[PDB]
């Protein structure tokens, strides 16, 4: 049961060692069923020069259910809600006790990269970003500018 | 420093029941079954279809492991 | 001084592809095969039946293999 | 291959560094082909002080076939007949790759304190066995002092 709380140890300790890139993640406090992480922009996104935290919340179930992953800092993508939820593939359906945080970290630089318009949680977002793309760069941009810088 | 071999796929933590499965991948007996009875009936990494009875005891990992525990 | 459990169980010598059968015993698949294909379709040393489709590769062993040669 | 000569050579290893109790073995030549074994009549058979020497000829396609194993030096025995014979599952029907020329040395060994009548070679020894065991020891005894000292 309380073997979650080792694995959890491993991996921060694996995690803190070697750092995802543009990633980095720590406890908050105490429990380290609760960690902070930052993200910086996706350089190759368009929302460089932006730094995004995001809370982690393992589960008791750790690794058996998917850490409860989510952005505070507000962004524009058609993946993440205004509640920083992440729709994320590895964090629901495609989940395994094989996964680890550091590779849910790297999964979510790729979404930033690369957004997913037809899994969206944001409609509105998802069209603006198949239909007028230019716009959908822009509206990061100053997004990224405005809550991320 | 453990070599990561040695390691469960789950655990992380060396291997006190190393048991494979079909897919070659070597679990901790332990682990694997529950992740079988949490999550799904599914290689964890391969994401094959897989069955508690389809485990298979790794013995030849089982007495490196021991080989192992042995000069430390 | 190469341990036992890093040679097949018919070879004698190391092994270099390595696989487990069902009864959770681990040989070269060259030689656990040879024998499947001229003695008979059983377990060299249960005797349980087996079959060359039944060999999973036992990917761990390799790796511990792999390291020990290393080291040689 | 001759993968044969690599097992045998391997075995032969094994077996002198760790000789079965009461035996001993070692190829003629340098014909790691053709070995010659020897066994001291265990403490309590009739065989008892009498030394018995047979020949192991290693088939070419060792291990997958079994060896050819022969004493040499008569003996009284319901398994072992005139010509060096001898009645062992595991020399014929029961042999496995996995098993040893160490494993078949032993076999013979406890196959001589404690003979199987029940599945003969010399029926009237098998005979003389069963019934009149009495008899059984006293020729045996008789054999071995008379063909083994
Ligand atoms: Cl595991
Ligand atoms: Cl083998
Ligand atoms: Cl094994």
């Amino acid at each position: 049961g309380s073997m979650a709380l080792k694995r959890i140890q491993k991996e921060l300790q694996d995690l803190q060692r070697d750092p995802p890139a543009q990633c980095s993640a720590g406890p908050v406090g105490d429990d380290l069923f609760h960690w902070q992480a930052t993200i910086m922009g996706p350089s190759d996104s368009p929302y460089q020069g932006g730094v995004f935290f995001l809370t982690i919340h393992f589960p008791t179930d750790y690794p058996f259910k998917p850490p409860k992953v989510a952005f505070t800092t507000k962004i524009y993508h058609p993946n993440i809600n205004s509640n920083g939820s992440i729709c994320l593939d590895i964090l629901r359906s495609q989940w395994s006790p094989a996964l680890t945080v550091s590779k849910v970290l790297l999964s979510i630089c790729s979404l930033l990269c690369d957004p997913n318009p037809d899994d969206p949680l944001v409609p509105d977002i998802a069209h603006i970003y198949k239909s007028d793309k230019e716009k959908y760069n822009r509206l990061a941009r100053e997004w990224t500018q405005k809550y991320a810088m | 420093e453990i070599p990561d071999y040695l390691c469960g796929k789950i655990s992380f933590e060396l291997m006190a029941e190393p048991c494979i499965t079909p897919s070659g991948i070597t679990y901790d007996r332990k682990d694997i079954e529950e992740h079988l009875q949490r999550v799904g009936h599914f290689d964890p990494v391969t994401r094959s279809p897989l069955t508690q009875d389809q485990l298979i005891p790794n013995l030849a990992m089982k007495e490196v492991i021991d080989a192992f525990i042995q000069e430390n």
